[PDB]
């Protein structure tokens, strides 16, 4: 209906061409809200899933606490992580910012 | 059809048919290639969610660059967008060990 | 064809299956392997009308 | 929509059946790919 | 959307652990293609009969 | 090489759940894998510690190995199955002290009884 | 084959014994595996059955 009432958005409009050329674009298996639901629940699992042996249990620990274990596990000692917790959070925030 | 009679009309229509059949075959072949490609790629995304997002990876260069700490995933127009947060060292010094 | 253009060696491509193999590769030197070649054609031994 | 062309198109065998089936299969593959991927991203447990 | 088990975080030095009290075994079946049917064609016969 | 000849620690690579063992048989155009996984059920929520320290000796601290310290005072459970058992030197490791570890002053587990 | 460090040696141990090591290695304690050996074998058998 949009391509009849308003018409092509521009030259070479490949969406309005569907009903002219004889082809159809099909919708995806999932809508936007469902896809978002999957990545949202994935986000909430990161801190408590990546932590210890086995995939069967979940440790609902603070994200920050998870990061300090992730850093300790790669060679940064706990004395350093303890002294620099605010520095680490700031650098992390800069990386995402 | 407006201009020619059957003995010549068929020949002209047949040119358009062969051209259009060729186009459709080429289109389908590329959709099959692109589809297969995406399907392989979907497996790769699966591996990265399980390896980089739900876990800390010890694989150099698999997730991001540097030492992997944590990854996040959001949806993208035709797939997933990964944000791999890595630890990047600087100011190396030499010591005796 | 030799450098001087004369034909000194040739293959009759329809003689046998090995000859068919050399002709399909346009070469007197082909690699070892197991190759499909033209089927042995059945010929009519008569006709019905 | 021209009947004369359709008559000639039939001489190429079941051409459109092959086009439609190939794309149908490709489109199903895409849905299976998505269903499989999201089944694996899905967490069993998560924090709010 | 099938929601995951929700496990809240604690505002304390403790954490909430969601741990199984039962289990089962299950079999995930998977098929991996390794080959395709090998085919050769007698091209000359196919085309010209 | 990853699932049949070895136990995999890769989530979702072999089957679903936690991989235990896989078997392979031939299939018409390939191989058929049967991945036996461990699937948890009936999860419960318990309160856990990140570690335990001797209140009288704050630098003497322990953390669980492949499991958790849970309240019941403190006991150990394996990470994949709730089954509280005493905290012993076989299910703990000594660690540097942390602000998130609990200060235990009474019924201390054996690893902390200096 | 799946048992210890290195790919060079082979420990011809009972299948059942291997399974209990596989389970211990994922977080099920030995006290549990010892108490439930018949339960575990039964659940395993159901999964394959
Ligand atoms: C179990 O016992 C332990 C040991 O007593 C206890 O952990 C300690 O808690 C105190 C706080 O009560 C920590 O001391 C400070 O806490 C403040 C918090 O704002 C920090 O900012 C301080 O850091 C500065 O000072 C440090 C030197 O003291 C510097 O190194 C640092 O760079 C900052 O300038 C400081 O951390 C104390 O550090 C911890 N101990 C350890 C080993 O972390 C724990 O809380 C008790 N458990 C429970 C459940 O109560
Ligand atoms: C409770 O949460 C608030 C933030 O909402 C925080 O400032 C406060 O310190 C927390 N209390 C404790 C005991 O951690
Ligand atoms: C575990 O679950 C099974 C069903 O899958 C049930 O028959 C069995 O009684 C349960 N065991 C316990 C201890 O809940």
């Amino acid at each position: 209906d949009d391509c009849m009432q308003q018409g092509p958005a521009s030259a070479r409009d490949l969406i309005c061409a569907q009903y002219v050329a004889g082809y159809k674009v099909l919708p995806p298996l999932m809508d936007v809200n469902m896809e978002a639901a999957y990545t949202s629940s994935l986000l909430g699992s990161i801190a408590g899933v990546g932590w210890t042996a086995g995939l069967s249990s979940f440790a609902a620990i603070p994200f920050a606490q998870s990061i300090f274990y992730r850093l300790n596990g790669v060679g940064i000692t706990q004395q350093v992580l303890s002294e620099n917790q605010k520095l680490i959070a700031n650098k992390f925030n800069q990386a995402l910012g | 059809i407006q201009r020619l009679d059957p003995p010549e009309q068929d020949a002209q229509i047949d040119r358009l048919i062969n051209g259009r059949l060729t186009t459709l075959n080429a289109f389908v072949a590329q959709q099959l290639v692109r589809s297969e490609s995406a399907a392989l790629s979907a497996q790769l995304a699966k591996d990265k969610v399980n390896e980089c997002v739900k876990a800390q990876s010890k694989r150099s260069g698999f997730c991001g660059q540097g030492t992997h700490i944590v990854s996040f995933v959001v949806n993208a127009p035709n797939g997933l967008y990964f944000m791999h947060v890595g630890y990047y060292p600087s100011n190396h010094i030499e010591v005796v060990s | 064809f030799s450098v001087d253009g004369y034909i000194r060696r040739a293959i009759d491509c329809g003689f046998n299956d090995l000859s068919q193999l050399h002709c399909s590769y346009e070469s007197f030197d082909v690699e070892s392997g197991v190759y499909s070649v033209s089927s042995f054609e059945a010929k009519p031994s008569g006709s019905v009308v | 929509g021209f009947q004369k062309c359709e008559q000639l198109l039939r001489e190429y065998g079941q051409f459109c059946s092959k086009i439609n089936q190939a794309l149908h299969g490709a489109n199903l593959r895409q849905d299976d790919s998505v269903r499989n991927l999201f089944a694996s991203v899905k967490s069993s447990q998560s924090s709010p | 959307f099938n929601h995951p088990i929700q496990v809240d975080q604690l505002n304390s030095s403790y954490f909430k652990l969601s741990i199984p009290t039962n289990f089962s075994f299950g079999v995930t079946q998977e098929y991996i293609q390794t080959t395709i049917q090998k085919v050769t064609v007698d091209c000359k016969q196919y085309v010209c009969n | 090489n990853e699932c049949v000849k070895a136990q995999s620690k890769r989530s979702g690579f072999c089957g679903q759940g936690t991989h235990i063992v896989s078997f392979v048989v031939n299939a018409p155009n390939g191989l058929y894998f049967m991945h036996v996984g461990y699937y948890p059920s009936n999860h419960i929520e318990v309160v856990s510690a990140y570690g335990l320290c001797d209140a009288a000796n704050p630098t003497n601290c322990i953390a669980p190995v492949n499991g958790y310290f849970i309240k019941t005072e403190w006991s150990y459970t394996g990470s994949s199955f709730y089954a509280p058992e005493p905290i012993t030197s076989l299910n703990t490791k000594y660690v540097a002290p942390q602000v998130t570890y609990q200060n235990i002053s009474t019924n201390l587990p054996p690893p902390l009884l200096g």
